[PDB]
């Protein structure tokens, strides 16, 4: 029963922070020039102490053949697909708070644990765009990323079953 | 030499003595003085009996001395540094592709795994993949060559799995692939090992040992690598040459594989088989 | 001269995910509102 | 004809299918089928290491 609500909540706030930390810092350690880490904007060293903005999709030895460089450098840039994840999470959670009174039995739920799910597939193919455009360690907090998505996956689950659930009942008073 | 010299004054009956020489040198003839130093400088100096040591025999040595039959035949050698690759164990399995790698394929994996339950509960009576068990349970053994057992029903499951198996053929078969030619090349290919190779390269510098035949046979060689690396070793900076024979085992061993090493096969092959086994 | 094997595939396949799992989603969506469509 | 093609797909990939044929004549059909499947995605798989 309200189970349902409590690891919907916990998955809310789990994986939406959890995200939001990714977004932090620690998505990449190792050697740099001497080693740092970096978070996808701007790497820190251990001059050491200090911090740089390292996102510089642009570097000025190159070729760039045809929208290699352009359309998918860029893409990594401004790191669109995670901030994709961040604002359908956010869907996520205000829409089922929303969903929490207003009954409408059986639109929201299914809608927000849809956008929900899908959010999750942004936020992997996300990581895919990262771990792709950068070519030695990760960053922990990438791991809390990886591991955000992963546990927004079951919160969905347990979404659209909760979701799927209303239906038996519905249907099932029905006759 | 000591037991060989012993056996020697055992079959000559005589009294005899061990004596290191001063310098510590094999001998050779300082040029402008006609002046040789070493044991050579002991014997042609009259001031030692005999020599038995590890002494090269050369015509000029021989010019001035006499010498019995040689008693171990060797030749010219030459010494690097050796990369230590383990075998791993659990990793050689999941050797040919990357870790990350994987850990996406779990991403997809439950990922598409959930969707296509979407795809199952939604819409208003039960089908096949109406719990998410089974459809996990599909997505495994779709991803191994193990059959199928609940044929997706739904246009869009269809698709969906579709685009799986569009995923399956080319990670599978690809990992099969590199596996393939992976374990079919077990031959370790050194960088460089040669003389003429070293003589067509310029990383890694090469010296030899001072006061020593070896020197005089790379300063009286006419073959033209031969003469080439005697013109780069005789000139290259710092001095390629060093006093001791270990100055060039530990010069080699901290070299980082920069700096290879000439020498006769009796010592390196000794060395060869002596801790910390790295050369 | 001064100019003059095993390797291990890592990102190479990378773009088979990011065009094709993205359609995975595709193949969900419009489906989704098709779903719908009907129950309409 | 939905049901036959995914068949169809499905018989190429490398994955089975739970359906067959039972005609007594496209079960030639599905043969030479799978023998063209052996051949193409064969040689696929083998030139994809080098």
């Amino acid at each position: 029963r309200g189970v349902q609500m409590l690891l919907t909540t916990v998955g809310a706030f789990a994986a939406f922070s959890l995200m939001t930390i990714a977004v932090g810092t620690d998505y990449w350690l190792y050697s740099r020039g001497v080693m740092t880490h970096s978070g996808l904007w701007r790497t820190c060293c251990l001059f050491k102490g200090l911090c740089k903005q390292i996102d510089h999709f642009p570097e000025d030895a190159d070729y760039e053949a045809d929208t290699a460089e352009y359309f998918l450098r860029a893409v990594r840039a401004s790191s669109i697909f995670p901030i994709l994840s961040v604002i359908l999470l956010f869907m996520g959670g205000l829409c089922i708070a929303a969903s929490e009174f207003y009954k409408t039995r059986h639109n929201i739920i299914l809608s927000a644990g849809i956008f929900f799910v899908s959010a999750g597939l942004s936020n992997i193919i996300g990581i895919i765009v990262y771990i792709s455009a950068n070519a030695y360690s990760y960053g922990w907090s990438f791991y809390f990323g990886a591991l955000s998505f992963i546990i927004a996956e079951m919160v969905g689950v347990l979404a659209v079953h909760m979701f799927i659930d209303r239906h038996k009942q519905l249907r099932a008073t029905a006759r | 030499c000591v037991d060989l010299a012993a056996e020697i004054a055992k079959h000559c009956g005589f009294k005899y003595k061990l004596t290191i020489v001063g310098d510590g040198k094999y001998g050779a003839r300082d040029a402008d003085t006609k002046i040789w130093n070493g044991m050579v400088g002991e014997l042609v100096y009259g001031k030692a009996d005999i020599a038995i040591a590890p002494l090269t025999i050369t015509l000029v040595r021989e010019e001035v001395i006499d010498f019995s039959k040689p008693f171990m035949s060797l030749g010219i050698s030459i010494m690097i540094k050796k990369p230590q690759k383990s075998k791993p164990g659990v990793f050689s399995f999941l050797d040919p592709l990357a870790y990350e790698i994987w850990m996406c394929i779990v991403f997809a994996y439950i990922g598409v795994s959930v969707v296509l339950f979407l795809v199952s509960r939604f819409s208003p009576e039960s089908t096949n993949e109406f719990g998410i068990f089974n459809s996990l349970w599909f997505s495994l053994g779709a991803f191994m060559r193990q059959g199928c057992d609940i044929s997706p029903r739904s246009l869009s499951g269809r698709i969906v799995g579709g685009v799986w198996w569009f995923f399956t053929l080319i990670i599978i078969s690809s990992y099969t692939a590199n596996l393939a030619a992976f374990l079919t090349v077990e031959r370790m290919v050194s960088p460089i090992e040669s003389a003429e190779d070293l003589s067509k390269q310029t990383e890694i510098a090469y010296g030899t040992l001072d006061s020593g035949s070896t020197k005089e046979f790379f300063r009286r060689s006419k073959i033209a690598v031969f003469d080439k690396m005697w013109t780069y070793m005789r000139s290259a900076e710092p001095s390629v040459f060093v006093r001791t024979t270990a100055e060039g085992v530990a010069r080699v061993r901290k070299s980082k594989g920069k700096y290879a090493y000439l020498l006769e096969s009796t010592m390196n092959e000794y060395i060869e088989q002596r801790k910390p086994c790295d050369t | 001269g001064e100019c003059g094997t095993s390797a291990l595939s890592l990102s190479n396949v990378a773009g088979v995910f990011y065009i094709l799992v993205g359609g995975l989603g595709l193949a969900m969506l419009v489906a989704l509102i098709e779903f719908c469509y009907k129950s309409r």
